[PDB]
């Protein structure tokens, strides 16, 4: 399992970067304020992981 | 002792006369759109001619065009049956009627306040369709009712403008200071900037006074002082078009934990910045050269509509970056007679 987590650390990093960039773009009303949903999805994905 | 503007139609000779191309915008109320029409009888039964004012708003971005969609909304539409085969006359209308004769029929509109001023987004070299922005059109149709399709053989189109000019009251002079505490314990660093006044006439110099007091051991690498322009769009949830229209990356190294005050001059102008597509410029009649957008002011109590343009001087210091924004307004003074609505020397 340690090797499996070492494998998944890259997806963890990808999630971190995506969450940071979603947070930086909370207030773009494009696509009927889709950026808010993107940020919320990133936050809850971080929580679940 | 004055002059008006005239347009004509082939089939019906519907000569539409308008007092002026533009119509200034007092915050409380917009000047009336009053004019007349000569309607020679080119018919036997089709005795109706209608005048329609439309404050159209067109928009589309580069990637929006790439995908193949551009938005357009009719913010305001007014239809008046100017020919009674209501609307009491005015002085200019009376003079025009005295000139014209019996068939002269008046038509009067009022633009409800807080409607966006005539601002057009600058098209790119590839952009060749209808100009994107807020454009006001007055049209005349010779038909019966609205069931018949609007025929180009009879309609008359003229492009009008709705603009604002700088108020006499300067308003509060913009000024802003920010002190940032660095990660090294709580060590402050103060930046302060001030402007000459709040309303700037187009082309006038901006003498941003900037003073920095660094309470740290670091050094300021460079000072990027720019004039950012924000063109908010209030339809279809489109993002805020931000675009720097003037800049100066003036580099100055200052002694650690010391003070340094001076003034940096910036002037917005279209010569250096004629490429940034989507930029907001004042109303263009037919692709004529115009200045930057006149900074709209919603002094009424108001509703966000159309394209809301504003200008703010942003001062940034490197090492991350200490940024300060000083909003202001860029607008023409009150003109004496009228703008020529074109390059003053034609060719």
């Amino acid at each position: 399992d340690s090797s499996m987590l070492i494998s998944l650390t890259y997806d963890v990093i990808l999630v971190i970067l995506c969450t940071v960039y979603a947070f930086k773009t909370r207030k773009c009303p494009e696509n009927f304020n889709e950026a808010k949903f993107i940020g919320f999805t990133m936050y809850t994905t971080c929580i679940i992981w | 002792g004055t002059r008006v503007f005239k347009k004509a139609s082939p089939n019906g000779k519907l000569t539409v006369y308008l007092g002026k191309r533009d119509f200034v915008d007092h915050i409380d109320l917009v000047d009336p759109v009053d004019g007349v029409v000569l309607v020679d009888p080119e018919y036997l039964k089709e005795r109706r001619v209608y005048v329609t004012l439309t404050v159209a708003f067109r928009y589309g971005r580069e990637d929006l065009d790439v995908l193949g969609l551009t938005f357009r909304k009719d913010l305001f539409v007014a239809n008046v049956q100017s020919f009674p085969p209501k609307k009491p006359l005015t002085r200019l209308q009376e003079r025009l009627i005295k000139k014209l004769g019996e068939h002269a029929y008046p038509f009067t509109f009022e633009i409800p306040p807080n409607l966006p001023s005539s601002v057009t987004l600058q098209p790119g070299p590839e952009d060749t369709g209808k100009a994107l922005g807020v454009d006001y059109e007055v049209k005349a149709f010779v038909a019966e009712n609205l069931e018949e399709k609007i025929h180009k053989r009879n309609s008359v189109r003229l492009v009008i403008e709705k603009v604002q000019y700088a108020p006499e009251r300067p308003g509060p002079q913009p000024t802003a200071e920010t002190t940032r505490q660095f990660l090294m314990s709580d060590k402050p660093l103060h930046l302060e900037a001030s402007l000459d006044k709040e309303i700037y006439y187009h082309g006038e110099p901006i003498s941003v006074n900037v003073h920095v007091t660094n309470n740290t051991n670091k050094t300021v690498k460079k000072i990027k002082i720019s004039v950012r322009q924000y063109a908010d769009i209030v339809l279809f949830n489109t993002a805020q078009y931000k675009v720097p229209v003037a800049m100066e990356e003036a580099d100055d190294t200052v002694a650690p934990s010391s003070t340094f005050s001076k003034v940096y001059t910036l002037t917005p102008f279209l010569a250096n910045n004629r490429e940034k597509r989507g930029l907001a410029l004042d109303g263009k009649l037919k692709h004529e050269d115009t200045n930057l957008a006149s900074s709209t002011l919603l002094r009424e109590g108001r509703e966000i509509l159309g394209i809301i343009v504003s200008y703010k001087v942003k001062v940034k210091l490197v090492v991350s970056d200490v940024a300060v924004e000083l909003p202001f307004t860029l607008m023409h003074p009150k003109p004496k007679e009228e703008p020529p609505h074109r390059e003053v020397p034609e060719n």
